[PDB]
């Protein structure tokens, strides 16, 4: 059973993520197989996010 | 039966550390301490 | 003895380990940085267990630029330093390489 | 049907079984090819088609919590082992739920009846001698044999519920000091 | 009808209770405890219901040598002293044992 979690794992056309959480200026966002300590996102609103968590 | 049924029914010690740090540790099972 | 890193915050780093090896309290592990401006590799050492095999570690240098799935090997020793007669004489870091000459030492 | 309920039987018991499986099909998603790419990697030739669909559907959509995606491959065995018992509905209603009450009412089983820890097949084979119709019997093997630390007199009283609540009637309960003649009974249901 | 201990923490315990047993509010309870050297009669006062058939009460005795599993049999009855003229001239602790002599008042 462990080969088809590291296959899983291993597996991760564009990354889309969706909003969960707000207020207080703070976003909950998941689905982001690729991540990236401190990068800039882009929201449709065309304000910004940074990533201080993981 | 059913009393006769529970009779039937009815027929050392280790433990394994969970997790430890910083000077204390958890232990499950023992139900003897 | 391959591991896998799970949960980063912060400087502290979460870490979990195969069922048939975990290291033990004070070992160091060695991780990379794949980013081309940032290129860096990380020593972590180990703080406490949290239970399925999981460790939580410390880094010994700033965490950014790191990202899930990064493999992590052990060493099996603590920390270590070089000691001897001619250290005496020159400037030292935090990890004990040298900076006036680098290079020098690693056969103390 | 049988054995459509044996296979998610099965499936149920195995993914019952370890617990990483249900932790990472849990998360919240809108992609679901990686998660039908495991299913097939995953044991894809020992379930029949039908079934394998109803998992692959029952995956693809998103569960709140890990407990709702375990509870649904149980409650769709029970409703199918439901539909196909009725494929004699008043009979076998009125069997269960006299045996569920009959069994409640024993107070000693009850305080038998807690598993946890307990032997898998061991509990079934042990109340299934202590303890009438196929399909009674069968959901209720099948009940003792999926419950984890929960109360067994909620499950059959639960369990009658759903079976009632399956026809468009509603259970009510009734208290008087005897009973009633069977004309005044029906004049009541009337009523 | 009696009922088990489930957890236990300081001097507070929480017990449970089969169906249809569960005792009212401020109601002794009485526990046994054995040991080779320290052999007691914890008596205890219900606090507060949990549910679930479940109650959290406190003792009156230190609760040093407590094993689980452990039977609990009710009363069902509060906590009394006796009282009178021979009181008098006596030595008496919270539960009303007397103290001068050990089988003393135990009749008023």
């Amino acid at each position: 059973i462990e080969g088809a979690i590291e296959d899983y794992v291993s597996s991760f056309r564009e990354e889309i993520g969706t909003v969960i959480d707000a207020g207080d200026g703070i976003a909950h966002v998941e689905g982001l197989p690729s991540v990236m300590t401190q990068e800039l996102l882009e929201f449709p609103g065309g304000v910004l996010g940074v990533a201080l968590n993981l | 039966x059913x009393x006769x049924x529970x009779x039937x029914x009815x027929x050392e010690e280790i433990g394994t550390v969970i997790d430890a740090g910083d000077g204390i540790a958890h232990v499950e099972g023992l139900p003897s301490v | 003895t391959a591991g896998r890193v799970v949960r980063i915050t912060g400087p502290v780093v979460d870490v979990e380990f195969p069922r048939g090896s975990v290291p033990e309290l004070f070992n160091a592990l060695h991780a990379e940085i794949t980013f081309g401006a940032l290129a860096k590799t990380l020593t972590l050492e180990v703080a406490q267990h949290l239970g399925d095999s999981l460790v939580r570690c410390i880094s010994m240098q700033p965490t950014d630029g790191l990202v899930r799935g990064v493999e992590v090997t052990d060493t099996g020793a603590s920390i270590s330093v070089p000691v001897g007669d001619g250290v005496k004489g020159h400037v030292f870091n935090a990890l004990g390489d040298c900076l006036d000459d680098p290079g020098y030492g690693k056969d103390f | 049907l049988t054995n459509l309920a044996d296979e998610l039987a099965s499936v149920a018991k195995l993914l019952l079984s370890e617990t990483a499986l249900n932790k990472h099909l849990a998360e919240p998603t809108d992609d679901s090819a990686p998660k039908v790419r495991l299913l097939e990697r995953l044991l894809s030739d020992k379930v029949s088609a039908t079934t394998l669909d109803l998992l692959r559907t029952a995956v693809s959509n998103r569960w709140s919590t890990e407990s709702n995606l375990i509870d649904a491959v149980e409650h769709t065995a029970r409703l199918a082992l439901l539909k196909r018992a009725e494929i004699e509905v008043d009979e076998v209603e009125e069997q269960l739920f006299r045996f569920g009450r009959v069994l409640d009412a024993e107070p000693r089983l009850s305080a038998l009846l807690s598993d946890y820890t307990t032997p898998a097949e061991g509990r079934v084979a042990l109340l299934d001698k202590a303890l009438v119709n196929q399909t009674a019997a069968a959901l209720l093997s099948q009940t003792v044999g999926l419950l984890r630390g929960e109360r067994a007199d909620e499950a059959v009283i639960d369990l009658a519920e759903l079976a009632v609540s399956r026809r468009g009637e509603v259970v009510a309960h009734v208290s008087a000091a005897a009973e009633l003649s069977d004309a005044q009974r029906t004049r009541l249901t009337e009523v």
